[PDB]
Parts: structure tokens; sequence; C-alpha cells
């Protein structure tokens, strides 16, 4: 987690290595409270950086445990940049920019059935229309 | 590891 | 709520525009002239500025004098002005003799020459100028720090509009009426 | 045989002293003249009553001494006079070892000159001078008692060490390399505690009445009441209230020197012919030009960035024990919270590898200079780093400033 | 309902911070297993459990864990304390 400095995608060293676009790691620096580091990181997650609109500045989280890339917001250094603008400024993360942490949640039994018998994954048409339809008891 | 054999020859206070 | 037909005419209607309605060289150059303004320390020495900026930038003195807006020290009275001071000082114990290393002693005691004598004397050698003065500024990391805008008036950044006129910031009514009336230079 | 004396030749007050005393003395040198015309000279400028439009003259033009007569005068008056400073007194000069202190940066001529009149002028045995950070790694040969902070939580001198000298006419950024500065590396910000003073000058005249000629009544307001953000802008920005001070106006009859009030804190009342100023964005914005000098208008870029190129400059495998051991001095650093925030805001751009110790001294860090400057005369290395008289007169003027004390030799 | 949109923005909001900060993933744990029956394949996945390269790993760190060893060995007494050499500074580096 941190603000994000530069995102350098590469190609590959030669243009018959891949299919298409052939895109190899794309390089993000990222900088918190205690200093900076650059990342290597899958064209996996360059997509999903893709996909979350993260430009220079922004404030992000990337898990490594599942390579999920979240947009926190944007950095409060650049909150004067623009005197009107919709951008949910956030503060500059604390600690380190590779931080591990040991997480403990208390769950019942019931709730891992739930999970399974409804479960929330899938962006289809279907899984959203499934979402929006009321949760009725099922035996 | 030769930057090392490098800054060894610096100046160090004499001439 | 939202109108679903628009009406647009071709040669107007284009997505490029909307609009509806009822550093240069010159600017650094200004900048740093009101950097060095504002570093001297004496107000009668505010008018001795052009000579040491052209001396220290470069630029020819008659631009820096004519373009840009902003806002010979030592005599025999000088002298007269060390011999007052004398007074306060207690034990010295002098003695001399004549050579010509001591002749070069008498002229150095006795410069009364500024540092722009010295500036522009051919004695300082091209490259000796440029590591004294150029080599030491900063070259390659021009702003690595957030770029952060305040009001004109008072420093705020809660609230931050740029006036009509010139285009400079202001954050409040109060503060409007006070750039109004005294610190809008383009009216 | 005799204790060596040692000077700080700074331009806007000199520290001297015995290298045995404990804490050296001090001296502005400045020739002041009154609006009548009356002189005033060195420690004298303390002893004016109409401080309204008093002008400074000194021999630093721009941190380089040019005007010798005065130079001369203040030393003569500070050396020769043993009445005022407490008995000390410097007889003749000859058989006496003199250590002192120069800008980084001074032109080979006008060092030229400085060593010409300082060898045969006054006629010293030897003489050792260099930028107060060519003898600061010479803090290892003494126990010192410096505070030392990390930015990464909430044989007698050191190879390694980086100087920040943050005096009156500019911030240095001066990284030694085993006793020689890499004079490469070497920056220079210009901001400094001048422009501070011009910066206090223009803010004061716009926001209250014009104290645009009042220079030493804005210089004890520096003095007295001043800071930088402890953690950023916008924070003392948010409770400039809370941090609210006024500051009592000078009073002829009473004091000529005016003070500060802190109004939360319980105190006597002031009489009501006193016109009170307050300041409650001033304390704060003026020293942040240091961090972002945009605010003030100026186009330089700040000290953070000066530090980085500094450290880009450098050898690679030396900048990390560079960055771990930067030492801050000079009289601005003794303003409260500027340490602190040299060094998270450092820490805040370097890679997080590595990690920025910042040891600033205690008390008035202007001192710090000349103490270690002392305990490096009392030195072998100052010993061997001596020129004598004879050795000086064997040479011809500019072999001194050429080869042994100027940057031409280290260029 | 409209004019609820707000209040449904404001709650939800409201109880984002809490809800994220301290759950476990239950699809990273395999607690959720009934979308694994579209995209998956009986012996694909047992092939895949037995294929398993946690050999590799250990062996690997058990190599870099006995080169720091030796390391430590030429080392010595390692500290943490301000560095005045390249050597030494390097060396607690290249350990780090
Ligand atoms: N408490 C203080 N708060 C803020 N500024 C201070 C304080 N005390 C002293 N200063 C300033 O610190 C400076 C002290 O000068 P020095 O650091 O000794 O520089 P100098 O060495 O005399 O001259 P140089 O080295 O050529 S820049 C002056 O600009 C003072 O105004
Ligand atoms: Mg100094
Ligand atoms: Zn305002
Ligand atoms: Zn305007």
């Amino acid at each position: 987690e941190g603000e994000v400095t530069e995102l350098t995608p590469e190609d590959a060293e030669n243009p018959l290595g891949g299919y298409g676009k052939t895109i190899s790691h794309v390089i993000v620096g990222l900088k918190s409270a205690k200093g900076t580091k650059t990342l290597r990181l899958d064209p996996t997650i360059y997509e999903s950086i893709q996909r979350e609109k993260v430009s220079i500045g922004d404030v992000i989280y990337i898990e490594a445990n599942t390579g999920a890339v979240k947009r926190v917001g944007r950095s409060d250094a650049y909150a004067t940049e623009f005197d009107l603008e919709t951008e949910e400024y956030v503060p500059l993360p604390k600690g380190e920019v590779h931080k591990k942490k040991e997480i403990v949640q208390d769950v019942t039994l019931h709730d891992l059935d739930v999970a399974n018998a409804r479960p929330q994954g899938g962006q289809d048409v279907i899984s959203m229309m499934g979402q929006l339809l009321k949760p009725k008891k099922t035996e | 590891s030769l930057d090392l054999s490098a800054l060894a020859n610096f100046p160090s206070f004499g001439e | 709520m939202k109108a679903l037909v628009e009406e647009i005419d071709k040669k107007t209607y284009n997505p490029d525009i909307y609009f509806t309605s009822l550093y240069t060289q010159q600017e650094i150059l200004q900048s740093d002239r009101r950097f060095m303004e504002l570093n001297t320390e004496n107000f009668s020495d505010l008018p001795n500025v052009p000579t040491l900026l052209s001396d220290l930038t470069g630029v020819p003195r008659d631009r820096i004098e004519s373009t840009t807006k902003p806002i010979w020290v030592l005599k025999p009275e000088t002298l007269r002005e060390i011999q007052l001071s004398y007074k306060s000082t207690k034990l010295p114990k002098p003695k001399r003799k004549n050579t010509n290393r001591i002749v070069a002693l008498k002229k150095v005691l006795s410069s009364k020459r500024n540092l722009h004598s010295f500036l522009d004397s051919a004695l300082l050698n091209l490259m000796d100028k440029n590591v004294i003065y150029h080599n030491v500024y900063n070259k390659r990391y021009f702003k690595v720090l957030p770029l952060i805008t305040t009001c004109s008036i008072c420093g705020g950044y809660d609230s931050i509009s740029s006036c009509v006129n010139c285009g400079n910031k202001i954050c409040s009514v109060s503060c409007f009426k006070l750039h109004n009336e005294t610190r809008c230079r383009n009216r | 045989e005799t204790p060596p004396i040692v000077i700080d030749n700074g331009s806007y007050e000199i520290k001297f002293g015995p290298s045995t005393n404990k804490k050296p003395f001090r001296a502005l040198n400045a020739l002041a003249k009154d609006k009548f015309g009356t002189s005033y000279l060195s420690n004298h400028i303390k002893n004016i009553k109409d401080i309204s439009s008093i002008t400074f003259r000194r021999p630093h033009e721009l941190g380089q001494l040019t005007l010798w007569e005065l130079e001369s005068c203040i030393w003569d008056y500070c050396l020769f006079n043993p009445s005022e400073f407490d008995g000390f007194d410097l007889k003749e000069g000859k058989g006496h070892h003199l250590v002192a202190s120069e800008s980084c940066m001074t032109l080979p001529e006008l060092s030229k000159h400085a060593d010409q009149v300082i060898f045969e002028e006054y006629e010293f045995d030897s003489l050792f001078k260099s930028p107060v950070a060519v003898f600061v790694p010479f803090t290892k040969s003494y126990k010192g008692e410096m505070r030392t902070i990390s930015g990464k939580d909430e044989s007698d001198y050191h190879d390694f060490q980086l100087v920040i000298d943050s005096g009156f006419n500019c911030t240095w950024i001066i990284p030694v390399l085993k006793g020689i500065p890499y004079y490469k590396a070497v920056k220079k910000l210009d901001i400094g505690g001048r422009f501070l003073t011009g910066l206090l000058k223009e803010t004061l005249s716009f926001r209250h009445y014009n104290m645009m000629d009042e220079t030493i009544l804005v210089n004890n307001i520096k003095e007295q009441c001043l800071f930088v953000s402890p953690v950023s802008y916008f924070d003392s920005f948010k409770t400039k209230d809370k941090h609210a001070l006024e500051y009592v106006l000078p009073d002829f009859q009473t004091s000529f020197l005016g003070y500060v009030r802190n109004p939360r804190k319980e105190n006597v009342p002031l009489p009501e012919d006193a016109q009170i100023i307050t300041l409650t964005d001033e304390l704060f914005t003026i020293p942040e030009t240091f961090f972002h000098p945009e605010i003030s208008q100026i186009t330089k870029p700040g000290i953070v960035e000066a530090i980085l190129e500094s450290l880009s400059m450098l050898p690679e495998i030396v900048r990390p024990l560079m960055v771990g051991n930067i030492v801050c001095t000079g009289g601005n650093f003794n303003l409260p919270n500027f340490a602190q925030r040299l060094a998270a805001e450092l820490q805040r751009q370097l890679p997080t590898d590595w990690t920025c110790h910042v040891s600033v001294p205690e008390g008035d860090c202007a001192l710090f200079g000349w103490e270690v400057m002392s305990q490096f005369a009392k030195t072998d290395s100052y010993r061997k780093a001596r020129v004598t008289r004879e050795e000086y007169y064997e040479h011809g003027p500019d072999w001194c400033t050429k080869h042994r004390f100027g940057y031409q030799n280290w260029i | 309902a409209s004019d609820y949109k707000d209040v449904e923005r404001t709650l939800l909001k409201l109880f984002k911070k809490n809800n994220q900060v301290n759950r476990v993933d239950l699809d990273f744990l395999n607690l959720v297993f009934t979308l694994n029956d579209k995209d998956l394949t009986s012996y694909h996945a047992e092939e895949i459990s037995k294929l398993t390269c946690v050999k590799n790993f250990v062996e690997e760190v058990n190599k870099l864990r006995e080169t720091n060893k030796q390391l430590q060995e030429e080392f010595g007494e390692a500290s943490f304390l301000n560095f005045q050499d390249a050597n030494q500074y390097f060396k607690y580096s290249n350990k780090q």
C-alpha cells in the first residue's frame, strides 16, 4: 500500500516472445511514510490497475494473497492541484509500504454454509441479477 | 566491490 | 430530471467545446529579481540590486531595468567613521616596513572595491565562475514535493478560487474585498 | 607553547575564544549607523535605543568577505579589547596558533587576499582554515552531547558524514568524505536566515503596519517566536488559533526591545499605551519556505530536493552511509521542529531499505560549529594539517589557497 | 426512492470502514467451494494437488539459509549500529 509514483509497462525483449500486445512485467513505485519501494508485478496486476483506473499520485492497496488492487483515493499532496474536483483525498499510508499482518476472525459454521449456498462471486449479468434477488432461505 | 577499491583511494585528510 | 432528447445544430455543436454565458524567461527573471530584492537587509540598498543581478544571472542590465519592475559604498568618510570607531578598541601595538609584498598588503588593506568588481574582474576564469555560482545550484531535481497553492491574502487552503480580473487566488469574501481594494494589479 | 586561538568568521556573528575556554564569545560583525549619522561597531549595536531605522554594513557581500577594512576593524575590536570580553587579550599575535573558518565557496582571488592579510598583517605563527563542515567529522574525537533522531520511527574523525549548514547567508549541503568534502556534490540552497528575515519583513509590512525599516525588530521577532510545522503546513493552519502568540511592540520609555506573550498562559496585564501585534499565520508560513519555496512565490527548489541531488551526485556505494550520518548545524537549526521535519521529509523520499539518522546539537546550534572546531584544534590532526608562517613565506601567495585550504586543490 | 440514495450511500460508507478491516478471505482459504464445479475437473485438481512444489521452496529456503549462516560466520558479531564502513554496511544490507 502507498501512493503511486511510477507506472512503466515493459514489452518483451523480442516481438516473437508473446502474443498480440506481448506485454511483459510492469514496474510500479509506491511511497509510504517510511520510504519508497519499486515493485515488479505480473501483467494481471497491470490489468487490474487499469481496471481500477489508477494514475500517478493515487493511493492504492494491493493484496499479495489474492492479487486484488484497490484504489483508496487521491493523496493529500495533490489536494490543491485543482480548486474544484471530485476526488476523495486520503492521507499517505503509515508504516512501511510492505506490511504483513495476521488477521483473526470468529465465524460460525452457519456463515460458511451461507457463503457456499449463496456465493457472491461472479460479474456476469446472471450473477448480478441473482444478487438483486431477495435472499430466501433454502434447505 | 570495485567501487570500494575506488573509494579507498580517496584522500583521507592528507594530500 | 434529465432531457433524453437534445437539439443540436451541425455547424455549432461539437464535443470539443462547451460554452455558456449571460515559467517564461521574463517570469522567472522577475521572480528571481524579487527574491534577490527580498534577500537584501538594508532598505537603502534596494536600488542597488540590478547591477548585482546582472552580474550574477548574466542578462543585460537595461533589460532587467526596463522589462522587470521592482517592488560606490565606501568613501574617505568611511575612513573617518572607522577613525571614530577606533575609540572603542584599546590595545594595538603596530610597526611596519616597506617592500613589494608590503605594498601588495597595503593595496589589499585599502581596496574599497565591491563584489561586483571582483565578479566582473577578468582574473576570475570562466570555469571558476561556473563552479562558484552555477554548478552549486540544483540542475536535475527541480520539484519532488507536491505543489501547494494558498490564498494570496491569508495563505488559506480550505477554499481556493481565482479572481476574475488578474487570475490570482483568494479564499473568502473578506479576502476578495481586500484583494480588490489594494492587491489587484492589472486593474 | 600556547593553546590555539579559534575564530568562526561568520557573516552575521563571529564566535571566538581560546581553545582552553569552554564556551566562546559573540561579535556581531557589522558597522551600523543611525538616522542622525551616529555610528556603532560590533556588539555596541545592542546598545542602540532608536532601533527604528539603523542601517547595517557588513564585509560579506553575499557570503564572500569582500570589504576588508571593516573586517579588520571588527577583528581588532574582538581580539585586542580585553575589557569587554572577560579579560582575554591577544597581546601581539605572533607565536599564536589560529584556526579559522570561511564560506565553503570563496573566490580564489578573495581567498588569496584573505590568506595574505591573515598571515602578514597579523603575523600568526600557524594557520588552518576551512568551512565548518570540514571540522564536523572530528566529533568522533571528543565526547559530544548531541541529540539524534531517526527518520524511520515515531582515526579521530568519522569517515562518512553529511553536514547541513543553514546560516545567515545560505544553507549548504556539504558531504565530507574522510575529511575532504566531495566538492562536486556540494549544493547551495539560496534560502537562508537573511532571506527569512526579509520574508518576515514583507509579510509583517503587508498584514500589519509598515515594518519595512525595522530590521532589528523583525530579527528579534524571528528570534523569539517562530517554528516549522511539526507535521505539515495544513496541520498548523488548522490549529493556527490555538498556537497563536502576540508580540509586544517596543516602548522606548520602558524596554528598548520587545517581547512575546502567550495569551493562553496566565501573565501580567499590559499597560494600555502598549501596541500589540498578533501572529497567527506568519509563525509557521515563513519557515515553510525551506520545504515549499512556492508558498512565498520563489522558483528555487527546496531543501529536500537539494539533499536528494547532493546524494545523487555522490558515489553509489557511499550514499546510503551518507544518508545515515546526516548532521545538522548552523544558526537556523535552533528554531523548533526543523530537524524532525527534515528527517521525516527526507525519509519519505528515500528507498525503504535506507534509514536516515539526523543528529542536531542541543542548545544554541550556532555555537556547535565553534565547539567542534575548537575540539579539533586540540587534536593531533590539527598539528599535522596546520601550515607554518615560514612555510607560507616560502611559497607565493596563491600557493596556500590553491593547495592546502581552498577548493582548487580538491576540484 | 431517488431521495433515499444519499442515505444509502452514507450508511454503506459508515459500514464499509468496519467491514473491510477484520475480515478473512474465505475464498482464499478454500472455504468456499461451490464455484469450483464450474471451471475445474476432478483429475486435473487431484493432479495439481499431487504436483505441488513445496519441496522446491523448502530446499531453496534451506540453501539461502545456509548461505546466510556462512555469511554470518564470516561477518561475526552483527549489529545495527550507525554505519562508518562500506564493508560492514554492505554486509548488513546483504543480510537483511
Ligand atoms: N532562535 C533563533 N531562531 C531563528 N533564527 C535564529 C535564532 N538564533 C539565531 N538565528 C539566526 O541564525 C543565524 C546565525 O548566524 P550563523 O548561523 O552563525 O551564520 P554565520 O556563520 O554567522 O554566517 P555564515 O556562516 O557566513 S551563513 C542568523 O541569521 C540569526 O538570525
Ligand atoms: Mg557559519
Ligand atoms: Zn484568504
Ligand atoms: Zn486579481
